[PDB]
RNA sequence: AAGGGUGCUUGACUGUGAGACAUACAGGUCGAACAGGUGAGAAAUCAGGUCAUAGUGAUCCGGUGGUCCAGUAUGGAAUGG
RNA sequence: AUCAGGACAUUAUCAUGUAGAGAAUAGGUAGGAGCAAUCGAUGCAAGUUCGCUAGGACUUGUUGAUGCGAAAGGUGGAAUACUACCCUUGGUUGUGUGCUGUUCUAAUUGGUAACUGUUAUCCAGUUUCAAGACAGUGUUAGGUGGGCAGUUUGACUGGGG
RNA sequence: GGACUGUUUAACUAAAACACAACUCUAUGCCAAACCGUAAGGUGAUGUAUAUGGGGUGACACCUGCCCAGUGCUGGAAGGU
RNA sequence: UGGACCUAAGCUGAGGCUGAAAAGCGUAGGCGAUGGACAACAGGUUAAUAUUCCUGUACUUACAGUUAGACUGAUGGAGUG
RNA sequence: GGAGAUGGGGAGCUGUAGCGAAAGCGAGUUUUAAAAGAGCGUUUGUUUGUUAUUAUAGACCCGAAACGGGUUGAGCUAGUCAUGAGCAGGUUGAAGGUUGAGUAACAUCAACUGGAGGACCGAACCGACUCUCGUUGAAACGAUAGCGGAUGACUUGUGAUU
RNA sequence: CCUGAGUAGCUCGGAAAACGUUAUUUUGAGUGAAUCUGCCCAGACCAUUGGGUAAGCCUAAAUACUAAUUAGUGACCGAUA
RNA sequence: GGGUAGGUGGUAAGAACCUCAGAUCCGGAGAUUUCCGAAUGGAGCAAUCCGGUAGUUGGAAACAGCUAUCAUUAAUUGAUGAAUAAAUAGUCAAUUAAAGCAAUACGUGGUGAAGUGAAACAUCUCAGUAGCCACAGGAAAAGAAAACGAAUGUGAUUCCGUGUGUAGUGGCGAGCGAAAGCGGAACAGGCCAAACUUAUCAUUAGAUAGGGGUUGUAGGGCUUGCAAUGUGGACUUGAAAA
């Protein structure tokens, strides 16, 4: 699906307005980038990841 | 992200210490030549631990580099060509040289290589900047059909 | 003459207002009289816009001045009153 | 990741610009009338520069000691020499960031090919090639946008308009 | 009037209508442009400008006249916003 | 006549890519005839069935033994159909 | 506590003091300089059985074209794809080619072959142009009779197809 | 000495809470800490005071209902109900 | 086990007869259950067609019966191992789960409508309802203060009533509608990191286990002594009574 497999962090389907206070259904899709993840003893096995989870991996020296 | 550098006099030459220009996922942390270390303890415990690590890796890494340089300089590598009409038709790629290196039993990193393709007609050998001090020629025997 | 020109003049006041007319609601119209201090006049007294009637738009909302209003515990402030 | 131009910063930095005036860059207010002289020749030749061409001189390997006549008389919309700051025009500077233009790839993309899983036109892994920090995107915010959703579309009226 | 075979409103209307062959414009160098969605993916096409997409008229022959002042579109980025 | 054989239009879907779940698509395998392949005719039979019931004449392929020759032929490859 | 009245249960009221937006004061309070004037207030209290009205709930009863969400139908009357079949009969006889004359040669002339056509008339096989018929019919769309195409962009079975 | 990291906050878009986004919860995008002498709340923010120890995990009970066996109960209806 | 004089489910007409070696009949425990059917060997147009392996009796065999067995995924284990040595991807074998149904009643979350009402209507309402999706479990859910809140106030959630139709917000229209304090029903609090320590992990700790700990009258750990043989338990077993 449109979610990183590292954790279940789903998107949003919320309410969008304008300069009339009218309500419509808008689809908040989170950022996705298929960066190469690193695990134990090689086997990168590139998977689609989200930018926030990318930064969290970066701050833990896990790429 | 880290501030740690490792085993290089090249790449904006500096001292064998902790220093890094803070810019995202740039080459300062894209290479296996700069280890991402935890800076939360990099004051006194990770400090002397990294000093010991630096000295140890210094010693063992130049030891292994001398060993591999001697191995390369004392061993010549072999391919086999498949041409047609007998006229020069093939070449040499880095994938097959890495595979022949794997045949001996080590996974050499690409960071010692600067070429992309080589002419495979007749004897051909190239000396590349393998490491900061150790230099060796990749002697390969190649002949047409 | 409540019309013409004369000196001064800004009662083209403040808080009110028993009372009436008109009138479904609104709102509208006029006014005695009281207190405060005023200008005209020697004084009597007068002056709460125009000789009279058209010269008008509701709430809410928005911020402008003053404020013996409060100030999500206290102190102010914000904020509203 | 790499710099060339590159604009703000103009770290430092040395001369400052002939206003009616002033012999001459008083550029403005000030204790004001010296030892400023190891912050010192009046020839070299002038880099320049103020360029109102002299002028100011910051300028120098053959000179080690000039002295200020421009300080009190002279001009004035402000006085000439030991201290503080002001439109210090800019040669300059550490580069912090922004504009491009190029130089690469390891980020990232491919629907170029080969090999394998696999006798499998999709995917998986690499290697080239194509590209390349642009895009493809995900978010924010502008501009266009009846293709698309809802809408109001006044009343009286010898009928309605 | 339409050029013509022909086609479709069945259960009120097939005609002068739609299709045309024949032209004129106009977007396109591949992952074409466009089209379907939520995307993958797919047609376009296992196609390459002498090819597809979309306009207008409509065999054949002769003519297609004047107007970017207003909207659509193209170039600019000098100047304002 | 079909299934025990194949496959066109499509369906299914181990794989696997997209989507909030639903689901969409897409490989290999597997399905799906109107078509591809072939070895029974005649007569008679009882009220109803007749190439299927009966009389005569045939053919078909699976195997054991049997003589008598030959070394053998695929999931792979070319033609054929 | 019988699917009971009822008992227990001291939460909040409804008045008992009201004015002023409130602060606040109080048989007074506010506008106010104001005690003046003026606006208000000077004790009729509770809980129920009830009739009539009423707000909210579908709200006296029944009567629309609707909007959205699904779910379904390509079998017929539409197109597409795959896969088959059908078109009796008689005409018209194009081009190409061949043969002789000619052309420097090709083009031209005459004869032979030829079968071409969104070719013709007319069977079937599709269509419905018309006068009547019936407008509760034989028939929720046809019948007699005349009309068109009739080797094509035609009809059409069987599968899927949106 | 330990007291729960893209975690609290902050910025641009929303919602829940009665609220139409305001203190408190949510991150959709980003930036991002402080570690008891601390760090958050008392409908903005600070100073004082007071109250808490988030950013780790489970636990039912007062409550929701009757398709399911008997006890049965109806000022429920009587074959157009 | 009870109960036993009738019985062969209702259209009972009767043949055949069963039944007092205690039946027919009412419960407990059972056994065998054809095919489709979540459907699982594969197909398929449901109640159908072809199957493979293993063992079996018959024959000389094709074959016939007679048994059992053969989906897919995830996890564990083991084996095997492509591109290109190991590695990794795949490839197979054995083992554990549902994968499915329903109670139109319930609950969570992901979702998610308008026509209406405002006498029209786009803001609000319509309502987080109508419909859809997943997960369920018999109850679900939440559940232990960074709560509240304004006072030496309570101290895990819940509901009922009251506040109160108040506080409020609202093209301040139609409207919407709380949080505290109160009465009551049952009302249990626990657990893991985490410093620090032992053994085992290849100490490039980035892993198993003995502790240790749940904390605001700040606690726990660290160094060092007294106690104490405790009470609780939502919780493992068996035995007995009811």
């Amino acid at each position: 699906a449109k979610k990183d497999q590292l954790t279940l962090r789903g998107p949003l389907y919320g309410n969008n307005r304008s300069h009339s206070k009218t309500i419509t259904r808008r689809k908040w899709n989170v950022n996705l980038q298929p960066c190469k993840v690193k695990t134990a003893d090689g086997k990168t096995t590139r998977i689609l990841v989200s930018t926030r989870t990318l930064r969290t991996l970066k701050k833990h020296n896990r790429l | 992200m880290k501030v740690i550098l490792k085993q290089d006099v090249s790449n904006l030459g500096k001292r064998f210490d902790v220093v890094d220009v803070k810019d995202g996922y740039a080459i300062h942390f894209l290479f296996p030549k700069k280890l991402a270390a935890p800076l939360t303890k990099k004051s006194l415990q990770d400090r002397d631990l990294f000093l010991k690590k630096q000295q140890e890796h210094y010693e063992i890494n130049k030891a292994l580099s001398h060993k591999l340089k001697e191995v390369i300089e004392q061993t010549e590598l072999h391919f086999s060509l498949k041409e047609h009409n007998g006229r020069p038709y093939g070449s040499i790629i880095t994938k097959q040289i890495i595979n022949q290196a794997h045949t001996k039993g080590m996974a050499l990193q690409k960071f010692m290589f600067k070429d992309n393709v080589r002419l495979g007609f007749g004897d051909h050998e190239i000396t590349l900047h393998i490491f900061e001090d150790t230099t060796a020629v990749l002697k390969v025997k190649v002949t047409p059909d």
